[PDB]
């Protein structure tokens, strides 16, 4: 209902702000898989247990949420509410700009004997330890691409702050054995990198 | 101390119908107002519209104003959400939150779960994945599980029951159109050891209440 913008970045130490703009504030933080926290009130206030960083900013045409010397545990999701019922301002995105790119490492196991044993088949492609989070996987059948039994998560933050994804080809016992090889292809920033297995192996 | 606390997750199939409860303690129910919100996977806040815990009238978002109810118990201090005729689009999590009036929103439940799938709870397949030195270094191999076609979430997956834990990687689910989750797990061990050493595949799923030991052989 409301406008924000889709998506902010800056650096440690950086200041940061996010947007928020007639029939219509309270800012809410929410960190990944839990629920929403009261960010800003009144829009000049913080409640206990917020930092000095957050300062939030009335204009009387629109409101503004300012992060002044951004911190790594902020990056999260930031929520504006104003208001005649209670209305939502959408989602923005904010992701540090920090840390280096890395180069993902890719793993691929064709299916066990005892996957095809039971009428059933299954290429597995793991890769690990890549930023940022953005990588495209494609699917080979002998140098000829492959979509159809493709699946694929959206990579997610590991332990170590880099980024994971795994990519699932599911096959027919016949199709696995008719080819002379099945490859995951990975790319990651301009490069790539296909791992390659055989049923002959 | 100020807390709203919700029910756990909720997996029905379309058609059926769920109640959400919200349990407000540390002030009183009656004076503030509960609203409820939603939020499907990877999407911003829905709000839905909010109950007054006054009267005991709701008053629904249009859209919302069908098939979704909100209801209250004074005596149990307890603000519901009843939603019928559920269906796929419904999969989200639902808060609950007090209205301080010119605070928010400022207290909000841990939120609820509800998953509403087709797919009937399924144990996993568990299948294993052989040794493989290429991608690792140090004269080390890879080795893992294929835990296959499991529904609903979570997975439990250990190595040699617990006792091998450094070179563990679980990586998380990938829900396929099935619906159904796969994931895979690999631990890391050194070359030396295989194949005098023995490693089992410890996979744990309570929603089916399945377990099992699956061991890792190295080839043919």
């Amino acid at each position: 209902v409301l406008t924000q913008p889709p998506s902010v970045s800056g650096a440690p130490g950086q200041r940061v702000t996010i947007s928020c703009t007639s029939s219509n504030v309270h800012w809410y933080q929410q960190l990944p898989g839990t629920a929403p926290t009261l960010l800003i009130y009144v829009n000049s206030n913080r409640p206990s247990g917020v930092p000095d960083r957050f300062s939030g900013s009335k204009s009387g045409t629109s409101a503004s949420l300012a992060i002044t010397g951004l911190q790594a545990e902020d990056e999260a999701d930031y929520y504006c509410q104003s208001y005649g019922s209670a209305v939502f301002g959408g989602g923005t995105k904010l992701t540090v700009l920090g840390q280096p790119l890395a180069a993902p490492s890719v793993t691929l196991f064709p299916p066990s004997s005892e996957e095809l044993q039971a009428n059933k088949a299954t290429l597995v492609c793991l890769i690990s330890d890549f930023y940022p989070g953005a990588v495209t996987v494609a699917w080979k059948a002998d140098s000829s691409p492959v979509k159809a039994g493709v699946e694929t998560t959206t990579p997610s933050k590991q332990s170590n702050n880099k980024y994971a994804a795994s990519s699932y080809l599911s096959l027919t016992p016949e199709q696995w054995k008719s080819h002379k090889s099945y490859s995951c292809q990975v790319t990651h920033e301009g490069s790539t990198v296909e791992k390659t297995v055989a049923p002959t192996e | 101390q100020v807390q709203l606390v919700q029910s756990g997750s909720e997996l029905k199939k379309p058609g059926a119908s769920v109640k959400v409860s919200c349990k407000a303690s540390g002030y009183t129910l009656t004076r503030y107002a509960m609203t409820w919100v939603r939020q499907a996977p990877g999407q911003g806040l829905e709000w839905m519209g909010w109950i007054n815990t006054y009267t005991g009238n709701p008053t629904y978002v249009q859209g919302f104003t069908g098939r979704f109810v909100f209801s209250l118990d004074t005596s149990v201090s307890t603000a519901f959400l009843h939603i019928t005729s559920l269906k796929a689009e419904d999969t989200a999590v639902y808060f609950c939150a007090r209205e301080g009036g010119a605070r928010g929103f400022d207290y909000w439940g841990q939120g609820t779960l509800v998953t509403v799938s087709s797919a009937s709870t399924k144990g996993p397949s568990v299948f294993p994945l052989a040794p493989s030195s290429k991608s690792t270094s140090g004269g080390t191999a890879a080795k893992g599980c294929l835990v296959k076609d499991y529904f609903p979430e979570p997975v439990t997956v250990s190595w040699n029951s617990g006792a091998l834990t450094s070179g563990v990687h679980t990586f998380p689910a990938v829900l396929q159109s099935s619906g159904l989750y796969s994931l895979s797990s690999v631990v890391t061990v050194p070359s030396s050891s295989l194949g005098t050493q023995t490693y089992i595949c410890n996979v744990n799923h309570k929603p089916s209440n399945t377990k099992v030991d699956k061991r890792v052989e190295p080839k043919s």
